[PDB]
RNA sequence: CGAUAGUGAACCAGUACCGUGAGGGAAAGGUGAAAAGCACCCCGGAAGGGGAGUGAAACAGUUCCUGAAACCGUGUGCCUACAAGUAGUUAGAGCCCGUUAAUGGGUGAUAGCGUGCCUUUUGUAGAAUGAACCGGCGAGUUACGAUUUGUUGCAAGGUUAAG
RNA sequence: UACUCGGGAGUCAGACUGCGAGUGAUAAGAUCCGUAGUCGAAAGGGAAACAGCCCAGACCACCAGUUAAGGUCCCCAAAUAU
RNA sequence: GGUUCGUGGUAGGAGAGCGUUCUAAGGGCGGUGAAGUCAGACCGGAAGGACUGGUGGAGCGCUUAGAAGUGAGAAUGCCG
């Protein structure tokens, strides 16, 4: 079984003791999610949402906050003499999938 | 004496021109291009 | 994160046989472009040769709308001074339709080490007949 | 009081140069050439974070379209069934389904389908 | 400078027709051996605020001192002879143990000696006391008669 | 007639694949079993066709 | 194991060398020295007086077979600039760069 | 200031060198605490090496503390002889490693996109200019005065200059 | 938002496009004014490529969505559409 | 800490900072190995800063203030 589920703006297909990743969501770690947008269910079955499956949620383990790896990013304009220069590391929240109903 | 923090607004970190664009003075150095003011000793009289 | 890409040999690729008589030389070019490089499969990744393996018969009847095959001219040139060197599309489905169907689907092919390599796929004959019985091909269907 | 230019010059050009890693010949080695190289990879690497995400609408796109086409569809008609069902399940996932669950993919097809 | 740099004088090469790049002294700045632009020049920095201003920061430092509690004030301060082992014994006698800055006007006919081969000590007679002699010690060590001058000064 | 630019280090390289020099067309001497040219005179044995010299 | 020799400074060109022990690399030493003797070549008695240094102080400090020696590694690299002028035309002069080199051979049983 | 600095000159420098001459005018510092400066052996005509030994150390051996980069090479893990492409980037297999362990490293068949930097220009990939490369040095400063902002102290008062 | 006072500037080579007039030949990527826009100082999508046209204004990331100009047989995303 | 509007930018204005050399004071590491240099897959929104290991083999950071010969990629730049 597996399921379409709506997360961070959106749409990631999961399975249960799939490592997921998505953008920070407010939780520590160990803590419990519960998505409530799930678009789609498959396996033995189909159930199609119009557009979410009605009472249908997935649930998950919050296994780390972090940041990721150091993005650097930089703009220049030749001949203007314009340049910038920025850091960006994405908060990410690792979840464990445990169930999905 | 190391603790000396003198008074706010007193003191003020000289602007240093011509070290760089991103210090906004920096090639030209405030002077823009090619006339008789952005020359060394370049400029008129007062009046 | 995580989307399908296919790999070399991953992917079942199947040998068609087409009648092109009557077609327009350019629809039935367009039907073989898209299945040379595997458009009509899901399984399709860009930068992998997904498609199919393909054949036409008949290329000698392939249609040609118009004046086309006297005022269609393909042209050559030798890089040499003067060396431009013309033929009608006439004249060659009547003589060589081969050199015909492969100008035709080389220009509708992308211009890369990849479309060299799918124009190699191509297997044309004028006639009604083939020499690749041996890999048991399909008909398709325009 | 002197300040020799010490230390920091050298420091700065091999981060640069370091940055400039395994580049044609004289790009990984020398700084005014590795500067420049490694400025334009960066503009490369901003505008390819977009180009990117049109790349893949792209890909989905084509996949959804040679899966609907053996059901006998368009992804135009299949697009427009789908909103009028109301479901908005997005290119990405209707591409992994197309690839890896062809009958779930027939079914929301069958689905649009009807709703037209 | 290029002009005080030994030589120079000598354009090196003509203006035009060498290839090589316009040059008028061998002394010029961007030259290997060459003078330097600006630089240094000898510079007074002594400015001195005024008067007021002055008496008051003497009154705060020592203020700071009180209610820091590191004055330490005694009845007199005398050696029989100058003998750095006695003053020492004082400044233990007084739980001191740190720097400190001796302030006397009395007759103190030894004290100076007797503390000036110590590192971390200073001694004045009571009119050279300075912000910045006090401020660079820790403890403040005034005699009585030191005090009372310090007092009709200020 | 003057270069327009600086040839790389690679095409120098790719230039220079052909400038080697061939290992000497030698043999060691039926007498002595010590390396020798073909069709000269042996060095060490001074012999040639099993003919001293 | 190993046993090598080194000529620094000597006064030969690295190109000039190296051309001849592109050769000498990865042979039994026996062929290598028949190689030096007759090839041709201003490097190849400096080469072969390098390798038989070699082979000698492999046998006398090592204690090894000469006759299961190989040329494990050579090279030539460069060394120091002897800077010179010839007198050129129209009062001026040319460089010429007496190079140098440090010749290295080092010798090993299979 | 700390050896492109600081006197031109930290060293036998107003020398060498240039010039008929007046005159111009450099470069060039560091073994080790101590020469204890490699007895003796081997290759070699010597130079130079490899051992041995001295020494804490000789990858400290008579430009000898450290020893960057350009530069030259040796070897090898991955790719490359139907392919043009400011040389990368993004997608990405396969192969190879295993890290300051983190949605890791190196390579990159193939696919998409993509005409350097600076200067000056209405406008430059620019067939306009400059730079071979690497390294070092190299351009708004100081004195005195004017004006304005901010701060501090005193306040119809404030402040001293020379001494 | 405007105005006033004060400190500090840079600018005084402008370019095309549309509209209105001149000179011109009712020519010029000409020239000179007025008007509005873009470039200058603006990346991005479309005009094959394209400063100056059409659409439209980039803080950053995202293997999410809807739209504009322009387009939907292949190169090349989407109709071999009614 | 919130709500609303914004966050392309040349000349140019305004602000906040990174870093280098030196000084003073405080407080420290460093032959059980300093600066420096070499390599790294760490850190920070940027200039930049740590950690580990090798080489080196005697000095150097941190903190708060202050002062400047203050940061180079171009000058047909200068020397090597
Ligand atoms: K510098
Ligand atoms: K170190
Ligand atoms: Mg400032
Ligand atoms: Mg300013
Ligand atoms: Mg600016
Ligand atoms: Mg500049
Ligand atoms: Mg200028
Ligand atoms: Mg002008
Ligand atoms: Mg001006
Ligand atoms: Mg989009
Ligand atoms: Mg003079
Ligand atoms: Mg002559
Ligand atoms: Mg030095
Ligand atoms: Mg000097
Ligand atoms: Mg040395
Ligand atoms: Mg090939
Ligand atoms: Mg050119
Ligand atoms: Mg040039
Ligand atoms: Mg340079
Ligand atoms: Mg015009
Ligand atoms: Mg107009
Ligand atoms: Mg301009
Ligand atoms: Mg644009
Ligand atoms: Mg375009
Ligand atoms: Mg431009
Ligand atoms: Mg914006
Ligand atoms: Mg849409
Ligand atoms: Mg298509
Ligand atoms: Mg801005
Ligand atoms: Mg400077
Ligand atoms: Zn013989």
């Amino acid at each position: 079984m597996y399921a379409i589920i709506e997360t961070g703006g959106k749409q990631i297909k999961v399975e249960a003791g799939q490592e997921i990743y998505v953008e920070k969501l407010a939780g520590e770690v160990g803590d419990v999610v519960t998505f409530d947008k799930v678009l789609f269910v498959g396996g033995d079955s189909a159930k199609v949402g119009v557009p979410f499956v009605e009472g249908a949620t997935v649930t998950a383990k919050v296994e780390k906050q972090g940041r990721a790896k150091k993005l650097t990013v930089y703009k220049y304009k030749p001949k203007k003499n314009y340049h910038k220069k920025q850091g960006h590391r994405q908060p990410y929240t690792k979840l464990t999938i445990d169930a999905i109903n | 004496l190391h603790e000396l923090k003198p008074s706010e607004g007193s003191r003020k970190e000289r602007n240093r021109v011509g070290r760089g664009t991103g210090s906004g003075n920096g090639k030209t150095s405030g002077r823009g291009h090619k006339g008789q003011k952005a020359r060394s000793g370049g400029g008129v009289r007062l009046g | 994160r995580t989307t399908y890409m296919a790999k070399p040999g991953e992917v079942e690729r199947k040998w068609y046989v087409i009648d092109a008589t009557g077609v327009s030389l350019g629809r039935l070019s367009s039907e073989v472009a898209s299945i040379l490089r595997g458009k009509n499969k899901p399984q399709f990744t860009p930068h992998i040769d997904t498609g199919d393996f393909v054949i036409i018969i008949n290329a000698g009847k392939i249609g040609l709308t118009g004046k086309k095959a006297t005022d269609k001219i393909y042209y050559r040139h030798s890089q040499y001074p003067g060396g431009l060197k013309s033929r009608t599309a006439g004249e060659m489905r009547t003589n060589n339709p081969e050199k015909l169907l492969e100008l035709s689907i080389k220009g509708m092919l992308p211009k890369n080490s990849l479309g060299r390599q799918l124009f190699k796929k191509l297997h044309v004959y004028g006639g009604s007949e083939h020499e690749h019985a041996a890999q048991q091909p399909e008909v398709y269907e325009l | 009081p002197r300040v020799k230019g010490g230390t920091v010059t050298r420091k700065r050009r091999k981060k640069i140069v370091k940055l400039a890693k395994g580049y044609y010949g004289s790009k990984h080695l020398l700084f005014k050439v590795a500067n420049q190289a490694v400025m334009k990879s960066y503009q490369y690497a901003y505008r390819d974070r977009r180009q990117k995400k049109r790349d893949f609408r792209r890909l989905w796109i084509a996949r959804i379209n040679a899966a609907a086409r053996m059901q006998d569809l368009s992804y135009s008609k299949l697009m427009h069934g789908l909103k009028l069902a109301g479901i908005d399940i997005n290119r990405k996932m209707l591409a992994d389904l197309a690839v890896n669950d062809i009958a779930s993919f027939n079914t929301l097809a069958d689905s649009a389908k009807k709703a037209l | 400078n290029r002009s005080e740099v030994r030589g120079g004088g000598r354009k090196p090469w003509r203006q035009k027709g060498t290839g090589r790049a316009r040059q008028g002294s061998i002394r010029s700045p961007q030259w290997r051996g060459g003078g330097v632009v600006f630089g240094p020049t000898p510079r007074s920095y002594a400015y001195k605020l005024p008067k007021k201003v002055r008496r008051l920061a003497i009154k705060s430092i020592l203020s700071s001192k009180v209610n820091e509690e590191k004055l330490v004030v005694l009845e007199g301060l005398t050696f029989d002879a100058p003998k750095t082992k006695e003053f020492a014994a004082f400044l233990k006698n007084i739980s001191v143990d740190t720097k400190a800055l001796i302030v006397v006007a009395g007759e103190s006919e030894n004290v100076e000696l007797s503390a000036r081969n110590l590192q971390g000590i200073t001694v004045i007679p009571a009119e050279s006391i300075s912000v910045l002699e006090v401020a660079k010690h820790d403890k403040l060590i005034i005699t009585k008669a030191a005090v009372e001058k310090v007092e009709e000064v200020l | 007639a003057v270069p327009f630019r600086r040839t790389s280090k690679a095409k120098k390289r790719k230039r220079r694949t052909h400038v080697k020099l061939q290992l000497p067309g030698m043999n060691e001497c039926s007498n002595c079993g010590e390396y020798r040219l073909s069709h000269h005179v042996c060095p060490e044995c001074g012999q040639y066709d099993g003919k001293d010299v | 194991t190993s046993a090598k020799a080194v000529a620094k400074t000597v006064r030969i060109a690295p190109r000039k060398a190296r051309i001849v022990i592109d050769l000498i690399r990865g042979k039994q030493v026996g062929e290598a020295i028949a190689i030096l003797k007759y090839t041709p070549r201003s490097a190849s008695p400096i080469i072969e007086k390098v390798l038989k240094s070699a082979i000698a102080n492999a046998e006398h400090n090592y204690d090894l077979d000469i006759n299961n020696l190989v040329v494990e590694e050579a090279f030539v690299d460069e060394g120091p600039t002897l800077k010179r002028f010839r007198p050129r035309a129209q009062g001026r002069a040319s460089a010429i760069n007496k190079r140098t080199s440090h010749i290295t051979v080092v010798v090993s049983e299979v």
